[PDB]
């Protein structure tokens, strides 16, 4: 079921969304017992409206992998980009 | 679970 999708999202001025989970992040509101980092929440008519959608599992951002990453070192990471974020991520079609 | 701000 699961697919790997790859999506571009041009902060404008941010990437208009939030994560949970993470190594050391406690969790996620979607699959307790994954480590992984969770969209949350997208900005309507933000940059990543017609992109990403909550429950996605970003699994790599500009070639970085972000399987087996730290909750705040993903954070650091998007908003260290400058402009575009080209993500990998998991979504249940 | 923790949550990031808006990024």
């Amino acid at each position: 079921g699961s697919m790997e999708i790859r999506v571009r999202v041009e902060k404008d001025p941010e990437l208009g969304f939030r994560i949970a989970g993470g190594v050391g992040g406690r969790g996620n509101p979607f699959r307790p017992d994954d480590d992984g980092i969770f969209v949350t929440r997208v900005q309507p008519e933000g940059p990543a409206s017609k992109l990403l959608q909550p429950g996605d599992k970003i699994i790599q951002a500009n070639g970085y992998s972000f399987i087996n990453i730290e909750h705040g070192q993903a954070i650091s990471l998007l908003k260290t980009f400058q402009n575009t974020v080209e993500l990998i991520i998991v979504r249940e079609v | 679970y923790y949550e990031s701000g808006w990024l």
